């Protein structure tokens, strides 16, 4: 749930 | 650009950045990715490329993010390269590569790239 | 990293880069094209990810320069994203895409891809 | 996929292409760029990657252009990759690369990237 | 090239690929990863763009795998982009793209980039 | 006008 | 063990 | 002869 992906 | 640039910028995927376009070539804000807590902001900092302009180009420009803030440190950072065009319906159009630490037994698979545009609305 | 990034790195075609890596992500410095002349000086700025790292992983970084300085203005900027890795021949592995501001009917073709490696000799 | 992926595809700039998906991963037809003209249909052939799929995923697939035919020789080529995702608005959703050939001084310029989604309508 | 380019290249990392290049702008042959047995043995298939040229320029050329054999089944394929330059020291230097079939909430980390050189020794 | 493009 | 890495 | 090539 990688920061640049949704959401997160 | 540079006034036309300062402001929020939002993109398909639910994510903001607000930036400051200050006047010799900086580029610096927040990038914050979802939920709308503190806990999703990230620090940007780019630069982009002013020019007097007589055939309506857009302005290139380019800002980096490392995935790590006080909540969350992701081991990687995007970099986005792009060029804004003002108007009715500004928008900045970008490619983008992010890269992760990796050993280097897996550093041919550290890279992945993809493209965003980012509306004022 | 941090310490390690902070000096003079070289790439295979002759540029060079100066850059300082602060305490809390910030990499600020100077990119030099050729020559050895005030003229191919250009300003960079961009972030690393600081990692606890168990493993021998990557430090995750990126950085910007437009290529505006007082002597030329080339109506682009270039974005490098890769990772740090330390020791004996410390490199910087890179990805870079170079966007040069266009008309609208030629932003399809705006933007260059490519790869660098820097090493500290 | 196989039988989704047979058929026309058209993107956003204006180009069409015809594609047979064989039933041994083969992608075989032509890519037309624009005015509606025998000078401006190229070759096509690729890959695809069939697969049980359990979970709605998108097939794997990438096809090369290379553009010389009876008519032009623009001593370039291009590479497309990604997936096709079938359904209601069956699209291909791909990155891509162009390589010309060039001097060896100039080979670090040699190649554009960016992204076209095709759809049957 | 054609005659230039059929033969056998290695890259840096162990892979072998085997080409023929036919006479109107076909490439075909096989892309094998390791270990020297039939399971890492997988179909390529790409064009060149053949040149008349007076000034050493390389050739133009793409080709495309899909890493589905009859032992292995990946849900991915690559496409590699770039140029033959021939001569004592003939080279292929390329960028690829490698997507996987992802579920569309996954569709925006599909795809990596990454380069490679192959050889003829 | 590269081939590519639009038109050519 | 993607298939494009070393080994597999 | 764009700044990020050699020379310039």
């Amino acid at each position: 749930c990688h920061p640049q992906g949704p959401p997160c | 650009a540079e006034a036309g640039i300062t402001g929020t910028w939002y993109n398909q995927l639910g994510s903001t950045f607000i930036v400051t376009a200050g006047a010799d070539g900086a580029l610096t804000g927040t990038y914050e990715s979802a939920v709308g807590n503190a806990e999703s902001r990230y620090v940007l900092t780019g630069r982009y490329d002013s020019a007097p302009a007589t055939d309506g180009s857009g302005t290139a420009l380019g800002w980096t993010v490392a995935w790590k803030n006080n909540y969350r440190n992701a081991h990687s950072a995007t970099t986005w390269s792009g060029q804004y065009v003002g108007g009715a319906e500004a928008r900045i159009n970008t490619q983008w590569l992010l890269t992760s630490g990796t050993t280097e037994a897996n550093a041919w698979k550290s890279t992945l790239v993809g493209h965003d545009t980012f509306t004022k609305v």
